RNA sequence: UAGCGGCGAGCGAACGGGGAGCAGCCCAGAGCCUGAAUCAGUGUGUGUGUUAGUGGAAGCGUCUGGAAAGGCGCGCGAUACAGGGUGACAGCCCCGUACACAAAAAUGCACAUGCUGUGAGCUCGAUGAGUAGGGCGGGACACGUGGUAUCCUGUCUGAAUAUGGGGGGACCAUCCUCCAAGGCUAAAUACUCCUGACUGACCGAUAGUGAACCAGUACCGUGAGGGAAAGGCGAAAAGAACCCCGGCGAGGGGAGUGAAAAAGAACCUGAAACCGUGUACGUACAAGCAGUGGGAGCACGCUUAGGCGUGUGACUGCGUACCUUUUGUAUAAUGGGUCAGCGACUUAUAUUCUGUAGCAAGGUUAACCGAAUAGGGGAGCCGAAGGGAAACCGAGUCUUAACU
RNA sequence: GCUUGACUGCGAGCGUGACGGCGCGAGCAGGUGCGAAAGCAGGUCAUAGUGAUCCGGUGGUUCUGAAUGGAAGGGCCAUC
């Protein structure tokens, strides 16, 4: 399998089982939905019955008055009394397993492929650490929302992207699921491809 | 938590390759003489969990 | 291929029961547990083995046997194992090096499971008959 | 996710209470009562539904007594002749035209007492 | 799991493996020798943080509007589009933010070199006694006295002390291993009254702290102690000059402000129960869950002028609420005066089954490492073989002297 | 009259029980009694005469034996 570079115009040669597989939505929808769980902080808590702050004194004795029984002040059916259920701080992430996971990102990145998604290139970088070179540069690309995929960082890119809320700028270990689906384009770097390549296999 | 072990179910049944369990028979332990040897042979060996009781086998030997 | 087009495969969510939410859902009022008794309750049911008060199974069959610590430290090697160890010479340590058995097993029996497709040497563990001819029949030598 | 019921349990108040309008006092003011007020009067509709069929029935047949008693024939003798004569025309039409045609009536009696004769 | 266990309910290791972190020393003493090692107290330069701060980019026109930050048009900054404010939603109006800088004085820290005390090195010697061990009683060990090792000791006793002694789960022998009865020692670990910053598929005034508010207050109690309710005018007070009725009232009507005053301070919205005024229709010869089916008349709309719509409902068929609990309830059994708000199958971990997805005779990693939802980490766990109490045998095995 | 089949290991198949269990059983192996032999005998005309498990006792034992040899304790078989 092959993909044409946009400025080189040469042929990138990619495996059919990275960038040509069929789209498993189950499992990708899996793996997303795993990744946005994962974001979660999971922070809160109420107060049980045991927790509000008050006395254990019985509210009036079991008969003879002509009201419900009543026990605790801080029963769940008062007003001003403990929650049933009260939550406690959770951690919400879930297992993925490592080839579901690098399964998942093989049938996005093809699926990218086949929707014309993926734009390979030979190199990506701006001279200076200005936004307004990099905004010039996907102007003159057709490029408004864009992940761009780099093999190694580059510092002045970084500064560039930052403050284009649109465009993200990433290495090629640091891809992830929700990334690739989220932005319209998504720009690789030759040597990106081939890491990417050589991570998934 | 872990499920713990009803210990005393787990000293009485030993779980089998089609999953079934295997128990020692009642009835070997005294009072010897008055049985007859037919019945006292018949029960040396190990036999099987009824289908009635199994559910209650199971319940206690989770890890069996 | 968006955030807003991803769906779960059919069947792979179903939908967990909430109890004591009216007439409608099937499970109002008394939310399946039935009318009154001891399972009705909050907490309520009995433990494990419990069988009403009659000496229940567990108990009223007798003990029996001991366990061994020697079967704890005793493993059995499939033919297809064989073949899993660096270096043709199948012993306790090269078992041990390429994770076919524990590092505290002290004993160990290669029996007829699986295929030997290659000849090794097998040295100080026992081989079943059936083994032993599967291992000579490939070429393999069995050193006591 | 902390849910407050207040606007959904309006709305479901207020459906019941437009279907309890016209009822008397607490019926059509107060939820707990106008809800047993609608569920009943969805009850009576359905028994009334079936009982509507019955009750037109009964007064097309007590029509078609008086005029076939007036032109001289019982209803059970009116309507084993028009059977005879195979003349299919039903009650609700029968008691119609008892009313609203009784040069026609009185021909369906003659009808009638033809296929008895 | 092994075990412990009225072998009940339950309790529950270790060996060994993977990791985090890592560090070793001194006295029980004389000698030779100088005070070499290094830890404390007190200095003083060197950085580096803390306690105030400084600079910090870039927008106009027009439309709607009470007001523009909104719409439309055309620009500009961005290592700054974190966030907050401004008369509606602002990268460019304001405060910030990225980034770059700053300390007279005090001070944490890290190294540096003084002074004070501290003494290392080496050879030779020494090697913790009412102790170990025991008897009795108890306690601790996963281990309930058990066949019970080991530890602690209230009581009574009582060694050998390196040619010696402790342990290896009753006990003995053999072998292995360690050296009690003196002491010190960083890191990985635990926690948050409190300080700063930042975050949340956490709450949003009956919630969230008891407390958004002058709340541990009012109030209750001899006292310990218990313990509330109660948030929102408007963009701006522009918080209503003045006039009128009234008691130089309360309250109101004007006027005026404002986009709005049914935003007027008893102030955003302003539900429901509950209480009124007005209009249409019904209702004073009529018996009951009050509706429902049929249905005239009247009123008011529409208008093929046939009818239709809306309200009412004479008269008439049928018709004993709801929940609960029960063999069975109109039941004269239970519960509810009504409304509004809140109020009950959850969460964690283990386990089994079903569905679904991945991979497949394999599957999967835990802690941890990693800036990494990646990647590393296969310690483990489950599965691919069973039979037997077990040794053990093994596609068989157990049973039995041996199986038809 | 002569005897020890009131045998040991097993058991096709069946009855009866929620289960624990209980019952009936040709036939096979070993060894036996009676009878001349065919055959019969795994107690008694049959149906009551009974007590789970735990804990422990006694005898036996190609099992186990916490460094190793033993032992203790445990298992298994018989029995209380
Ligand atoms: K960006
Ligand atoms: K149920
Ligand atoms: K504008
Ligand atoms: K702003
Ligand atoms: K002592
Ligand atoms: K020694
Ligand atoms: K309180
Ligand atoms: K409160
Ligand atoms: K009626
Ligand atoms: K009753
Ligand atoms: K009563
Ligand atoms: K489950
Ligand atoms: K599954
Ligand atoms: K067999
Ligand atoms: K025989
Ligand atoms: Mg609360
Ligand atoms: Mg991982
Ligand atoms: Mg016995
Ligand atoms: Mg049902
Ligand atoms: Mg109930
Ligand atoms: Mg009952
Ligand atoms: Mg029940
Ligand atoms: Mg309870
Ligand atoms: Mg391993
Ligand atoms: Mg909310
Ligand atoms: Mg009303
Ligand atoms: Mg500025
Ligand atoms: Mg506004
Ligand atoms: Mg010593
Ligand atoms: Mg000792
Ligand atoms: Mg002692
Ligand atoms: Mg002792
Ligand atoms: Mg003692
Ligand atoms: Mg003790
Ligand atoms: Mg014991
Ligand atoms: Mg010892
Ligand atoms: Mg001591
Ligand atoms: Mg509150
Ligand atoms: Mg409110
Ligand atoms: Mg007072
Ligand atoms: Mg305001
Ligand atoms: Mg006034
Ligand atoms: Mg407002
Ligand atoms: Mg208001
Ligand atoms: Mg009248
Ligand atoms: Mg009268
Ligand atoms: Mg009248
Ligand atoms: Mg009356
Ligand atoms: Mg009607
Ligand atoms: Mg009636
Ligand atoms: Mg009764
Ligand atoms: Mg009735
Ligand atoms: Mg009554
Ligand atoms: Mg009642
Ligand atoms: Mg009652
Ligand atoms: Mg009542
Ligand atoms: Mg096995
Ligand atoms: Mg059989
Ligand atoms: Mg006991
Ligand atoms: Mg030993
Ligand atoms: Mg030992
Ligand atoms: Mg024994």
């Amino acid at each position: 399998m092959e993909l044409v570079l946009k400025d080189a115009q040469s042929a990138l040669t990619v495996s059919e089982t990275t960038f040509g597989r069929d789209f498993n939505e189950a499992l990708v929808h899996q793996v997303v939905v795993a990744y946005a769980a994962g974001a979660r902080q999971g922070t809160r808590a109420q107060k049980t019955r045991a927790e509000v702050t008050g006395s254990g004194k019985k509210p009036w004795r079991q008969k003879g008055t002509g009201r419900a029984r009543s026990g605790s002040i801080k029963s769940p059916i008062w007003r001003s009394g403990g929650v049933t259920f009260a939550a406690r701080p959770q951690d919400h992430s879930q297992k993925v397993n490592k080839k579901m996971y690098r399964g998942a990102l093989k049938s996005i990145l093809s699926e990218l492929v086949r929707q014309d998604r993926l734009i390979v290139v030979e190199k990506f970088s701006v001279e200076a650490p200005k936004t307004k070179l990099l905004a010039q540069k996907l102007k003159d690309m057709a490029l408004e929302d864009v992940l761009i995929i780099t093999g190694e960082l580059d510092e002045n890119l970084f500064l560039a992207a930052r403050n284009l809320h649109k465009v993200d700028v990433r290495d090629a270990t640091g891809i992830d699921p929700v990334s690739l689906i989220a932005f319209d384009k998504v720009v690789m770097t030759a040597d990106a491809v081939k890491q990417v390549e050589e991570m998934l296999a | 938590p872990k499920i713990k072990t009803v210990r005393g179910a787990a000293k009485r049944f030993k779980k089998t390759g089609k999953g079934g369990f295997k128990h020692k028979h009642a009835n070997l332990r005294h009072i010897l003489t008055k049985k007859a040897t037919k019945r006292k042979r018949h029960l040396r060996p190990k036999a099987m969990v009824s289908k009635g009781d199994l559910g209650l086998v199971i319940a206690c030997l989770p890890y069996a | 291929m968006r955030l807003n087009t991803l769906s779960p495969a059919e069947g792979s969510k179903k939908a967990g029961k909430r109890l004591g939410r009216g007439i409608g859902s099937g499970l109002g009022k008394t939310g399946g547990r039935g009318h009154k008794g001891q399972k009705s309750r909050s907490g309520g049911g009995v433990r494990r083995g419990f069988e009403g008060g009659q000496m229940p199974l567990y108990r009223r069959l007798p003990k029996f046997g001991f366990t061994s610590r020697k079967a704890a430290i005793t493993a059995e090697i499939r033919l297809s194992d064989l073949a899993k160890v660096e270096g043709g010479v199948v012993d306790l340590n090269t078992l041990k090096a390429a994770n076919i058995i524990g590092i505290q097993i002290e004993f160990a029996k290669v029996i007829l499971a699986g295929e030997v497709t290659t000849p090794v040497t097998v040295r100080g563990l026992r081989v079943t008959k059936g083994a032993r001819a599967a291992i000579e029949a490939a070429g393999g030598k069995i050193e006591e | 996710a902390r849910v407050k019921r207040g606007v959904i349990a309006r709305a479901r108040h207020k459906k019941i209470l437009k279907q309890a309008k016209g009822y008397y006092g607490a019926r059509s003011r107060v939820y707990r009562v106008a809800f047993q007020a609608v569920i009943k009067a969805g009850q009576y509709a359905y028994r009334d539904r079936r009982q509507r069929k019955r009750q037109f029935r009964q007064l097309w047949i007590a029509r078609i007594n008086a005029a076939a008693r007036q032109n001289g024939i019982s209803y059970s003798k009116f309507i084993n002749g028009l059977k005879k004569a195979s003349v299919e025309i039903d009650r609700k039409i029968l008691a119609d035209i008892a009313v609203f045609d009784k040069v026609a009536f009185t021909a369906l009696v003659e009808k009638a007492k033809a296929a008895l004769a």
